[PDB]
C-alpha cells in the first residue's frame, strides 16, 4: 500500500542475502 | 457429390471393360497396350506390323460391324525416341461405340 | 462420489482467513517438522502425490504427481528451477490475492519441499503488479522466517536449501498458459512457444523448469503431513481432493467458501448463504468455469455434482471452478457478447486462426446484440466456432469458441425472435 | 488512438536518481550471468516510478545500461498494459468493468461519474491530474464493480462512493484502501468461522 | 449490346478512368494492344503508349469484359473508312478525343445493361 | 542405419532422426503450402498454413516445428486436411484490401497461386477490412504496410545475415505493427534485398515501381560482374 | 520507325520445348544435327533445419525479438 520502499522488497534482505548465486557460464 | 459435377455411369464403363478384354486374347501378336478411358473410350496400342490385318479384323465381323472410318490424324511427341503418332478413329454402325487405334512410328 | 460431500470444516489445508495475517511466529500450521519431510528420499515423496492424485486446478488435469516425476530427466549438465504461478488470468477467479492475503508462509514450506521433488537450483514466482499492496507482504513474509536463517543455504540439516526471488509484471497475459511466461521472465515481449518442441520440462529458459499453480504447491506440505487416504475422501475414483471456491454473480453473500469434490449445484450454491435471485423460478442460467464453459440452463445441472466427468457429461468441463449467475435482470447476448469483446485485449496476436479471427466474432456479435437481419448467419457463425479448436497454440483458441458453441446450444430463440423485432421495427 | 512518436521530445532528457543506481546491483544480481542480459520489466518499471510516464529518451537511456539494441526496449512498452508513453496526470484510476462486474451493476459505478466530476467517458480531466479509463480481471469479482488506485484497491463501491472516491481525492484525502463497508476481509458470510481452531493434530506425517 | 468503335472514358472531371492494369492486352487475341506505363510525377501510375491495332483487330470484346476499373468500352459508331494503312493504327490521342466526341452515346448503353452482366 | 520408414500416404521413405514433417514430404514431390517457413532462415510457426492429418489421432499438426517419430501415416490429401487449408486461407484473404490491379508484386504473390488450387470459393465476412498507415524508410523500398500478413519473415532477417538490428513487432492483437517505431532509416549492405523475402505485394522496388507486370518478360541467365566473386 | 515496336528478323527466335530428361536432351539435338551447349542440374542441400536448438543455454544459435 505504499508506492515506495521497493529498496524494502528489493535491495534490503534480497541484496544482503542473495546467495550466494553462482548462476553458471553461459558466457555465451 | 452435387450438381453442376458431370454424373458418370458404370454400365458403358462395364461392357468397354469387358468387350475389349477379349480383343487381345484372340490377337496376341500385335496388341501390346489397352486401357480403358474413365469415360467410356478405349485404346488398343498396336505396334504397326498388324497395321493391316487389325483393321481387316475389325472390318468385319457378326460381334463387331467397325465399318465408318471418321478420323485420321497425326500428333507429334518429341522427347519419346520415336517422335511420331498415326491414332486413327472408328465407329461401329450398329454398336454405338468409339474405339481408336494409337499405332507409334518414327520418320524414317 | 461417496457420500454425497464435499462438507466445509476446520480439518481443510487453510490455516485461518482471520487468525493472523501479516508475519508471525508459526504457530501451529507454518513449519511444524521442518527437518523430517526432507531428511526422507525423493522417492517418499515421488509418487506421495499419487496417494492425493491432484490433479492440479489451474483448470485442466494431468495430476503433478505424474509431471513431476515423469517428464523430469535427472540432470544432465545444466541446472533447474522452479517456475510458482501466482497470476489470475481467468474472469473473476479471486482464488488467488487471499492466499497471499492471511497465508504467506503456508506457500514457502512447500516451494523447496515441490522443488525437493525435482532437485531444482531456486526458486522463482511470479506475481502481477496490479496486486500492488498485498505482493509487499510477500517480501516481508522473507523478511520473517528466511531472513530469520530458517532456510538457505544450508538451513535446515541439509545442504539442500534455497532461495526465492520475486518478479512483477505489468499488464501481462502468461497467466492464462505456461511457456510465455519462462519467456517474459527472459525480457521478450510474451508471445508464447510452440507447444511440442521439446515441451516446457525439455526446452525452458536457458534449462528445463518446471511450472506450477499456487495450490498445486501450496497443499503439497499438508497432503505430505495429513496424507491418507484423506486426500480422496470426496469425489468418485477419478478425482480426489478438497478445492476453494469462489460465488459472485447474483446472491446475498457473493464470497469464497471450501468444499470438495462431486457437490450438486443446487445445494452447493444456495447454501453460504442466500441465492437473492430467484433461486427457483428464475432463468439461473449458470457457468460452471471462469470462461471457457457455457451458459447451462435451469435443467438438471443444479443436481449434478462437481466431478470433473460429471461435466464432461454435460457439454463443457469445468476446472478453473468459478460460480456466476444469471438469473433475471441479465440479458443473455448482452453479457456473453462483453466476454467476446474482453478477448480482443488480451489476445497475443501470433496465431493467424487468432489474430483476425476473434474481430470476426468481434463484429457479428455486436451485431446480434443490436438486433439485426435475417438468420442464417447463426449457423455460419457456429462454423466459425467449429474452425478453431486445435488451430492455435494456446488454450485461448478454445478459450474463444466454447463459449459461443455453447450459445449456439440451449438457445436458439436467444435471438431468433429479438433480431426479428428489429426486423418487425423496420417493418 | 495510434503507436508511434512524431518526435516532439526525442531528447528531454531524463537522468536516474543516485538512490537508484545502487539498486540495479539487486537486480543484475539475480538473473543468471551472460543469458541475464534483460532486467527491463522492474528497471523501465522503475524509470516509470522516477517520472510517471517517460518520453522516448527514457526509453534510449537504459539501451546503453543493459547493452540491449535500443530496438528491444520498444517492443516491451509498447505491449503491456502498465506503462505509459504519453503524458499522465498524478492520480490513475480505474472502473473494473468486466462481464461478472456487469452483473453486479457497473452502470451505477459507470457515469453519474462524468456527472459528478466534469470530464468525459474513458478521459483524464481537461485541468491536470484526474484519469480515467477501464480495466478488466484484477481478482474479485466477488466484490462490486470495484476501483483500483495507483497503489491500493478500493473494494465494495457505491454511488454513495461515487459521491465520495471522486469527492474526497479533489480535496486530497485518502478514501479507505479497501472495503469501505460490509466484510473487511470478505469472508464467506455463514460459515466465515468454520470452528477456528488449531488444525485437529498435526503430527499425521508418519505415513 | 453492340460492338463497334473502340474510345476511353474518365470519371466526372477528368481523371483517365484507364489505371493501366494490362489486363485488355494479355486477352487480347491479335495481341493489337501495347501498353508502356510509367509513374507519374504525382504518384499513380498511368500510360505512356497506348495502341489498337485497327487492321489486326479481331474484334472479341474481351478487353470491354476484363478492365476492373471498367476503362476501355466498344463505342457503338460504325463510321470508319480511311484511306490509308498508315492512319488506322489509333494513339493515345486520338482514343481519348473519339471518347470525348462523345459520352452520352456510351454512358446510357452501360447504364442500361450493367444489370444483366 | 540411422532412419525411420515412414509411410507418407502410405509409402515408405528413409530419413534422418530428427528431420521435419516438411523435409519429408518435399522428399518425395510434394508441396505443402510454404508461409511462415523458409529454408534460408530460420523457423517459426505463425501462419499455420501447413496442417497435415496425422493417422491415429484426432487432431492436427503444423508440419514446420515437430521432429519425425516412429513411422507414421502422413496423411496428406484427407477429408480433413482440405477442412484445413481451406480454413486458414479464409481468413488472412479479408482483413486485405483489394489490391492487384497495382500491386506490383502482381503475377507471383503467394496468396495468388495457392488461393486457385486450395481454399474456398466466395467469401462471408462481409465488412470490416481495417486499415493501417504506411510510411517511408530509405529511397529503396517502396512501402505499403497496409498488406502485410504478418508472416514475420522480414522481422526475424533483422537479427539473421543482415546483422543490422532495427526492425520489430510494434502491437497486440488484431492491430500489431511491422516497420521501425522512429523513423531511423535502414541502409546498409544487403538492405536492397528484403523486397525478395517479402511473400505478398506489400514490398517492392522503388525504380522499379511502375513498369510492367512479370508475365512478358524472357527470362534468360547470366552473370554479372561488377565484383570479383561474381 | 513509326510505332517503335519490337518489329524483328531473327525468324526462329521463339522455339522452346519440354523435354524429359538428359538422356533424350542431347539425341534429339543431334537427330537433326545442330551445335549445342549444355548446363547442369542444380538440387539444393536437403538440409539439416531443426526448431528447438534456437534457445540456449551456452550457444550462440539463438533468436530474439520474435
Ligand atoms: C482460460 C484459461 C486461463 C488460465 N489462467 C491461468 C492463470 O491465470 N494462472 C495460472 O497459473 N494458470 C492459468 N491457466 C492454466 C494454465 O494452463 C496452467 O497454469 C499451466 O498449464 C500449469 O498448470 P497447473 O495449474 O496444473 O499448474 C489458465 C488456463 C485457461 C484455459
Ligand atoms: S491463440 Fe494464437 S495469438 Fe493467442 S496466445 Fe495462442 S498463439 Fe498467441
Ligand atoms: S482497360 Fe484495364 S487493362 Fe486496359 S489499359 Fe485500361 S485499366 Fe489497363
Ligand atoms: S477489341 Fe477484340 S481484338 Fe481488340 S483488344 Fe479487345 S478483344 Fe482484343
Ligand atoms: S514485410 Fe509484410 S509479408 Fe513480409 S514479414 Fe513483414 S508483415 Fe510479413
Ligand atoms: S500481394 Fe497478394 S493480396 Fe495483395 S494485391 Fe497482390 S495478390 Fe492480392
Ligand atoms: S475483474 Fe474487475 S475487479 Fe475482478
Ligand atoms: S506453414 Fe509456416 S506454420 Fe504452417
Amino acid at each position: 500500500y505504499s508506492t515506495y520502499t521497493f529498496l524494502d522488497l528489493n535491495l534490503d534482505l534480497s541484496k544482503f542475502r542473495m546467495p550466494q548465486p553462482s548462476s553458471g557460464r553461459e558466457s555465451p | 457429390t452435387r450438381p453442376t459435377v458431370r454424373p458418370r455411369n458404370d454400365v458403358a464403363h462395364k461392357q468397354l471393360s469387358a468387350f475389349g478384354e477379349y480383343v487381345a486374347e484372340i490377337l496376341p501378336k500385335y496388341v501390346q497396350q489397352v486401357q480403358v478411358s474413365c469415360f467410356n473410350e478405349l485404346e488398343i496400342c498396336i505396334h504397326p506390323d498388324g497395321v493391316i490385318p487389325v483393321l481387316t479384323f475389325l472390318r468385319d465381323h457378326s460381334n463387331a460391324q467397325f465399318k465408318s472410318l471418321a478420323d485420321l490424324t497425326a500428333v507429334d511427341i518429341p522427347t519419346r525416341q520415336n517422335r511420331f503418332e498415326i491414332v486413327y478413329n472408328l465407329l461401329s454402325l450398329r454398336f454405338n461405340s468409339r474405339i481408336r487405334v494409337k499405332t507409334y512410328t518414327d520418320e524414317l | 462420489f461417496g457420500s454425497l460431500k464435499d462438507e466445509d470444516r476446520i480439518f481443510t489445508n487453510l490455516y485461518g482467513r482471520h487468525d493472523w495475517r501479516l508475519k508471525g511466529a508459526q504457530s501451529r500450521g507454518d513449519w511444524y517438522k521442518t527437518k523430517e519431510i526432507l531428511l526422507k528420499g525423493p522417492d517418499w515423496i515421488l509418487g506421495e502425490v499419487k496417494t492425493s492424485g491432484l490433479r492440479g486446478r489451474g483448470g485442466a488435469g494431468f495430476p503433478t504427481g505424474l509431471k513431476w516425476s515423469f517428464m523430469n530427466k535427472p540432470s544432465d549438465g545444466r541446472p533447474k528451477y522452479l517456475v510458482v504461478n501466482a497470476d489470475e488470468g481467468e474472469p473473476g477467479t479471486c482464488k488467488d490475492r487471499e492466499i497471499i492475503r492471511h497465508d504467506p508462509h503456508k506457500l514457502v514450506e512447500g516451494c523447496l519441499v515441490g522443488g525437493r521433488a525435482m532437485g531444482a537450483r531456486a526458486a522463482y514466482i511470479y506475481i502481477r503488479g496490479e496486486f500492488y499492496n498485498e505482493a509487499s507482504n510477500l517480501q516481508v513474509a522473507i523478511r520473517e522466517a528466511y531472513e530469520a536463517g530458517l532456510i538457505g543455504k544450508n538451513a535446515c540439516g541439509s545442504g539442500y536449501d534455497f532461495d526465492v526471488f520475486v518478479v512483477r509484471g505489468a499488464g501481462a497475459y502468461i497467466c492464462g498458459e505456461e511457456t510465455a511466461l519462462i519467456e517474459s521472465i527472459e525480457g521478450k515481449q510474451g508471445k508464447p512457444r510452440l507447444k511440442p518442441p521439446f515441451p516446457a520440462d525439455v526446452g525452458v529458459f536457458g534449462c528445463p523448469t518446471t511450472v506450477a499453480n499456487v495450490e498445486t504447491v501450496a497443499v503439497s506440505p499438508t497432503i505430505c503431513r495429513r496424507g491418507g487416504a484423506w486426500f480422496a475422501s470426496f469425489g468418485r475414483e477419478r478425482n480426489s481432493g478438497t478445492k476453494l471456491f469462489n460465488i459472485s454473480g447474483h446472491v446475498n453473500n457473493p464470497c469464497t467458501v471450501e468444499e470438495e469434490m462431486s457437490v450438486p449445484l443446487k445445494e452447493l450454491i444456495e447454501k453460504h448463504a442466500g441465492g437473492v435471485t430467484g433461486g427457483w423460478d428464475n432463468l439461473l442460467a449458470v457457468i460452471p468455469g471462469g470462461s471457457s464453459t457455457p451458459l447451462i440452463p435451469k435443467s438438471v445441472c443444479e443436481t449434478v455434482l462437481m466431478d470433473f466427468d460429471a461435466l464432461i457429461q454435460a457439454q463443457t468441463g469445468l476446472g478453473t471452478a468459478a460460480v456466476i449467475v444469471m438469473d433475471r435482470s441479465t440479458d443473455i447476448v448482452k453479457a456473453i457478447a462483453r466476454l467476446i469483446e474482453f478477448y480482443k485485449h488480451e489476445s497475443c496476436g501470433q496465431c493467424t486462426p487468432c489474430r483476425e479471427g476473434v474481430d470476426w466474432m468481434n463484429k457479428v456479435m455486436a451485431r446480434f446484440v443490436r438486433g439485426d437481419a435475417r438468420p442464417a448467419e447463426i449457423d455460419s457463425l457456429w462454423e466459425i466456432s467449429k474452425q478453431i479448436e486445435g488451430h492455435t497454440i494456446c488454450a485461448l483458441g478454445d478459450g474463444a469458441a466454447w463459449p459461443v458453441q455453447g450459445l449456439i446450444r440451449h438457445f436458439r430463440p436467444e435471438l431468433e425472435e429479438r433480431m426479428q423485432q428489429f426486423a418487425q421495427q423496420h417493418q | 488512438v495510434h503507436r508511434d512518436t512524431p518526435e516532439n521530445n526525442p531528447e528531454t532528457p531524463f537522468d536516474f536518481t543516485p538512490e537508484n543506481y545502487k539498486r540495479i546491483e539487486a537486480i543484475v544480481k539475480n538473473y543468471p550471468e551472460g543469458h541475464k542480459a534483460a532486467a527491463v520489466l522492474p528497471v523501465l518499471d522503475l524509470a516509470q516510478r522516477q517520472n510517471g510516464w517517460l518520453p522516448i529518451s527514457a526509453m534510449n537511456k537504459v539501451a546503453e545500461i543493459l547493452q540491449v539494441p535500443p530496438m528491444r526496449v520498444y517492443e516491451v512498452a509498447t505491449f503491456y498494459t502498465m506503462y505509459n508513453r504519453k503524458p499522465v496526470g498524478k492520480y490513475h484510476i480505474q472502473v473494473c468493468t468486466t462481464t461478472p462486474c456487469m452483473l453486479r451493476n457497473s452502470d451505477s459505478i459507470l457515469e453519474a461519474i462524468q456527472k459528478k466530476l466534469g470530464i468525459k467517458v474513458g478521459e483524464t480531466t481537461p485541468d491536470k491530474l484526474f484519469t480515467l479509463i477501464e480495466v478488466e480481471c484484477l481478482g474479485a469479482c466477488v466484490n462490486a464493480p470495484m476501483v483500483q488506485i495507483n497503489d491500493n484497491y478500493y473494494e465494495d463501491l457505491t454511488p454513495k462512493d461515487i459521491e465520495e472516491i471522486i469527492d474526497e481525492l479533489k480535496a486530497g484525502k485518502i478514501p479507505k484502501p479497501g472495503p469501505r463497508s460490509g466484510r473487511f476481509s470478505c469472508e464467506p458470510a455463514g460459515g466465515l468461522t468454520s470452528l477456528t481452531e488449531p488444525p485437529k493434530g498435526p503430527g499425521f506425517g508418519v505415513q | 449490346r453492340f460492338r463497334g468503335e473502340h474510345a476511353l472514358r474518365r470519371y466526372p472531371s477528368g481523371e483517365e478512368r484507364c489505371i493501366a492494369c494490362k489486363l485488355c492486352e494479355a486477352v487480347c487475341p491479335a495481341q493489337a494492344i501495347t501498353i508502356e506505363a510509367e509513374p507519374r510525377a504525382d504518384g499513380s501510375r498511368r500510360t505512356t503508349r497506348y495502341d489498337i491495332d485497327m487492321t489486326k483487330c479481331i474484334y472479341c470484346g474481351f478487353c470491354q469484359e476484363a478492365c476492373p476499373v471498367d476503362a476501355i468500352v466498344e463505342g457503338p459508331n460504325f463510321e470508319f473508312s480511311t484511306e490509308t494503312h498508315e492512319e488506322l493504327l489509333y494513339n493515345k490521342e486520338k482514343l481519348l478525343n473519339n471518347g470525348d466526341k462523345w459520352e452520352a452515346e456510351i454512358a446510357a448503353n452501360i447504364q442500361a445493361d450493367y444489370l444483366y452482366r | 542405419s540411422n532412419l525411420i520408414e515412414v509411410f507418407v500416404d502410405g509409402q515408405s521413405v528413409m530419413v534422418e532422426p530428427g528431420t521435419t514433417v516438411l523435409q519429408a514430404c518435399e522428399k518425395v514431390g510434394m508441396q505443402i503450402p510454404r508461409f511462415c517457413y523458409h529454408e534460408r532462415l530460420s523457423v517459426a510457426g505463425n501462419c499455420r498454413m501447413c496442417l497435415v492429418e496425422i493417422e491415429k489421432a484426432p487432431k492436427v499438426v503444423a508440419a514446420c516445428a515437430m521432429p519425425v517419430m516412429k513411422g507414421w501415416n502422413i496423411l496428406t490429401n484427407s477429408e480433413k486436411t482440405k477442412k484445413a487449408r481451406e480454413g486458414v486461407m479464409e481468413f488472412l484473404l479479408a482483413n486485405h484490401p483489394l489490391d492487384c490491379p497495382i500491386c506490383d508484386q502482381g503475377g507471383e504473390c503467394d496468396l495468388q497461386d495457392q488461393s486457385m488450387m486450395f481454399g474456398s470459393d466466395r467469401s462471408r465476412f462481409l465488412e470490416g477490412k481495417r486499415a493501417v498507415e504506411d510510411k517511408n524508410i530509405g529511397p529503396l523500398v517502396k512501402t505499403i504496410m497496409t498488406r502485410c500478413i504478418q508472416c514475420t519473415r522480414c522481422i526475424r532477417f533483422a537479427s539473421e545475415i543482415a546483422g543490422v538490428d532495427d526492425l520489430g513487432t510494434t502491437g497486440r492483437g488484431n492491430d500489431m505493427q511491422v516497420g521501425t517505431y522512429i523513423e531511423k532509416m535502414f541502409m546498409s549492405e544487403l538492405s536492397g534485398n528484403i523486397i525478395d523475402i517479402c511473400p505478398v505485394g506489400a514490398l517492392t522496388s522503388k525504380p522499379y515501381a511502375f513498369t510492367a507486370r512479370p508475365w512478358e518478360t524472357r527470362k534468360t541467365e547470366s552473370i554479372d560482374v561488377m565484383d570479383a566473386v561474381g | 520507325p513509326l510505332m517503335g515496336w519490337a518489329s524483328t528478323a531473327d525468324p526462329l527466335s521463339n522455339l522452346v520445348l519440354t523435354f524429359s530428361t538428359k538422356e533424350d536432351a542431347v539425341a534429339f539435338a543431334e537427330k537433326n544435327g545442330w551445335s549445342y551447349d549444355v548446363e547442369e542440374r542444380k538440387v539444393p542441400k536437403p538440409k539439416s533445419k531443426s526448431y528447438g536448438a534456437n534457445f540456449s543455454w551456452n550457444k550462440r544459435t539463438r533468436v530474439s525479438t520474435k
